[PDB]
């Protein structure tokens, strides 16, 4: 008893008559490539991807972004072609390349990464640590604006917070400094959330440091709501993740429901859902920057 | 009874002490490297000009065959067999000095 | 599994097969087994044009089966005036092309004879040869 | 639909002497010469040059040169045939002996009653005669020569239609082995022409596309 194959059968397309005239995989590598290409397509039979939890597979993204930066492509293409012409025709770079001596200027790479491609890497790195699932719950924001968060560990020593890096509660015992660039028409709101580690309520988080109504780069000049609270993980549970968020606001907003007492030591006073918060202020608030750090129990 | 000449001769065994040394300056090394790269480029161009040549030739051949077949079919019957002339073909390469 | 719609996804061996006569039809003329004898004096030169022939043949979609080297014919030449003895070496390579048509022959011959190197001799034959 | 059948034959003269090299091919030749002399293990002349030269000094404190001399003087005793048998004449485009390096082709002048015709050889082929047979026949006939012509195949090179009636010019390839030309001074005007000359001397467009299946070299 035979059934009828449903649509395509993997090798059906190639003609077995006269096998000598078909090109071959001479390289194990070519075979490897074609193989993975096939493994990525959605076949009509039971496959590895199906049973192993592809994280829902296809998902139709709710994108709350800061609108994509407007650029003319012909300009870019030409300027790049020319930059390449200037760079390649130099005999210095050829002599240097042949003899295996060259260095790439990491700082400038950091500048270009920031300018172009980085904001996209941010998206999937946040996706990796799931900065999306717990906060905006379905929604993806592309991190348009560069966000530099830093803790001072000494007079001369600065600890950077990169998205995904590991930091100790000792360096987080003090308030951070922030760098991002805007002229003054600007209105900003910045947030630091502890995404896991809520003891009573698994789906709730701890707002640590919340700041509102910021012109330009001036952090001291923004009205603060939650004064800074050093991360307080549990001895047992490892590696909590902490999210730094940025929002643009159109008109200056003041919200009394969010206001907290000045010393504010009590834990139940800080209970948070980024979801509800963003529901409250949604129309005036657009999500901008993202920087997160991962921290585990320490002596302090 | 096949025997190839690919064998390295036994005569060459102990005579090996004659030409060991090699040393190059960065000037000669670079001189040969530049000439090498230029060479590879050059050849890649040249193969392309010859392939273009033979391709254009065979296109002229196509025009030919198609025309001659369409006009008179007796010629598609005549011309398509490969005659006995090609069996004993002997061509000898160019010389340095003519007769 | 025979009953399932997916029976034979695993099927391969028809894809790789692990297991003469010229055809003259008067229209489609397949001449099998053309033997090309390159007789050149220099090892380097013989290797050069042999390699070149094979290389081109690969590109032309023309099938090449066996490229081998025939035994070196050493002609010891006695120079008669007083005697002089100059040892001399003839080298032969063979490129056997398994199929061809009249038109691709017409094309083939041109590239061959045109691109012949200095002091290079060519002989085109049929597959019956013995070693 | 009357078809006036006219064969035509492209005549190929084999290049005799080797062509000179591009400046780059020269530089590359130099490079390969150097590296090939570098990878080379011993020599008989060199073993017996160096070992003897070092042993003689040791015999004095306690051949290769003669060979070199004999070789030099014997190479100087040998006078070689000139590579240019053409540009010394410089005139005859009608000489078969002209271009040793290149491939040459035959070309003829014909003034007919209603037409001024410059003919890359043209054969009128009767429908009964094979294209082959007519090509060869008109070849040996017109030039008034004994020609051993090695034709590649029964396949024709290129085909061109001058349509009034309709009429076909069918072009073929003959590789000339040994020409024997009777009375080189007979009035039929024939030209022995290279690629550059074939470009210029060919007025018709049917021939202007015959230089398209020409083999450049």
């Amino acid at each position: 008893r035979r059934a009828a194959p449903l649509g395509p059968m993997p090798n059906e397309d190639i003609d077995v008559s006269d096998l000598e005239r078909l090109k071959k995989y001479r390289s194990f590598d070519r075979y490897r490539r074609r193989a993975e290409q096939e493994a990525r397509k959605p076949h009509w039979w039971r496959t590895y991807r199906e049973h192993f939890g592809e994280e829902s597979g296809p998902k139709d993204r709710v994108d709350i972004g800061l609108p994509p930066p407007k650029v003319s492509r012909t300009q870019q293409l030409l300027e790049r072609k020319q930059a390449l012409r200037e760079l390649r025709a130099n005999v210095e770079e050829e002599r240097a390349a042949r003899l295996q001596t060259a260095r790439i200027p990491l700082e400038a790479v950091r500048a270009e990464w920031e300018r172009t491609c980085g904001p996209y890497h941010k998206q999937r790195l946040a996706e990796y640590c799931g900065l999306y699932r717990d906060l905006f719950h379905g929604a993806t924001f592309v991190p348009r604006v560069p966000l530099h968060v830093a803790y001072a560990v000494g007079e001369d020593d600065l600890m950077p917070v990169y998205h995904g890096n590991e930091v100790t509660p000792t360096e987080a015992a003090q308030a951070p400094e922030v760098t991002y660039e805007a002229d003054e028409g600007s209105l900003w709101t910045l947030l630091l959330t502890n995404l896991d580690g809520h003891l009573l309520e698994p789906d709730a988080e701890y707002v640590h440091w919340l700041v509102t109504n910021i012109p330009g780069n001036r952090v001291t000049e923004g009205q603060e709501t939650c004064p800074y609270l050093p991360p307080f993980p549990a001895r047992g549970s490892g590696f909590h993740r902490f999210a730094f968020l940025l929002f643009k606001q159109d008109k200056r907003i003041d919200f009394s429901g969010d206001t907290r007492p000045s010393p504010c030591y009590q834990l139940a006073q800080r209970t948070f859902h980024t979801f509800d918060f963003y529901k409250k202020h949604q129309d005036a608030m657009t999500p901008a920057g993202l920087a997160f750090f991962q921290c585990r129990w320490d002596d302090s | 009874i096949p025997i190839e000449d690919f064998i390295t001769p036994v005569k060459f065994l102990n005579k090996e002490r004659q030409r060991p040394p090699v040393e190059l300056p960065f000037e000669e090394s670079e001189r040969r490297a530049l000439l090498l790269k230029r060479w590879s480029l050059y050849k890649q161009r040249e193969h392309e000009m010859e392939r273009s040549a033979i391709r254009s030739l065979l296109e002229a051949q196509e025009e030919a065959l198609q025309e001659l077949r369409l006009s008179s079919p007796e010629l598609h019957a005549e011309a398509t067999k490969r005659d006995p002339s090609l069996f004993p073909f002997e061509r000898q390469g160019p010389d340095y000095t003519p007769p | 599994y025979r009953s399932k719609p997916t029976h034979g996804i695993g099927r391969y061996k028809h894809l790789v097969k692990a297991q003469v006569r010229p055809i003259n039809l008067g229209t489609d003329y397949e001449y099998g087994v053309l033997n090309i004898h390159l007789i050149a004096y220099d090892m380097a030169l013989a290797e050069s044009y042999a390699q070149y022939v094979h290389n081109l043949c690969n590109h032309l979609a023309i099938k090449v089966e066996e490229s081998y080297a025939m035994p070196t014919k050493t002609m010891e030449v006695l120079q008669l005036q007083m005697f002089l003895d100059a040892v001399l070496t003839t080298h032969e390579r063979v490129v056997q092309i398994s199929g061809l048509s009249a038109t691709f022959a017409e094309i083939f011959l041109e590239i061959i004879h045109s691109n012949l190197p200095e002091g290079v001799k060519l002989s085109v034959r049929e597959h019956t040869e013995e070693d | 639909s009357p078809w006036r059948l006219l064969g035509a034959l492209c005549l190929q003269r084999p290049p005799l002497v080797t062509k000179p090299l591009t400046p780059l091919q020269e530089e590359m030749a130099d490079l390969l010469q150097q590296i090939e002399i570098e990878r080379s293990l011993y020599s008989d002349h060199e073993l017996r040059a160096l070992d003897e030269a070092q042993q003689l000094a040791k015999k004095k404190s306690d051949l290769a040169q003669d060979l070199e001399d004999m070789w030099e003087q014997k190479f100087l005793h040998f006078k070689l045939g000139a590579r240019l048998t053409e540009a010394d004449k410089k005139d005859d485009r009608t000489s078969l002996h002209r271009k040793l390096d290149r491939n040459l082709i035959l070309l003829v002048r014909e003034k007919l009653g209603d037409q001024d015709i410059w003919m890359l050889p043209q054969s009128d082929w009767q429908p009964g005669e094979t294209l082959r047979q007519t090509a060869e026949r008109t070849l040996a006939t017109l030039s008034e020569n004994n020609m051993e012509a090695k034709f590649l195949g029964n396949a024709p090179c290129g085909h061109y239609k001058f349509k009034f009636l309709g009429a076909k010019v069918f072009f073929f390839k003959a590789l000339l082995l040994t020409g024997d030309f009777s009375q080189a001074g007979k009035k039929g005007h024939h030209v022995w022409v290279s690629k550059e000359e074939l470009g210029d001397y060919l007025k018709p467009k049917y021939l202007a596309q015959v230089r398209r299946f020409l083999l450049d070299l």
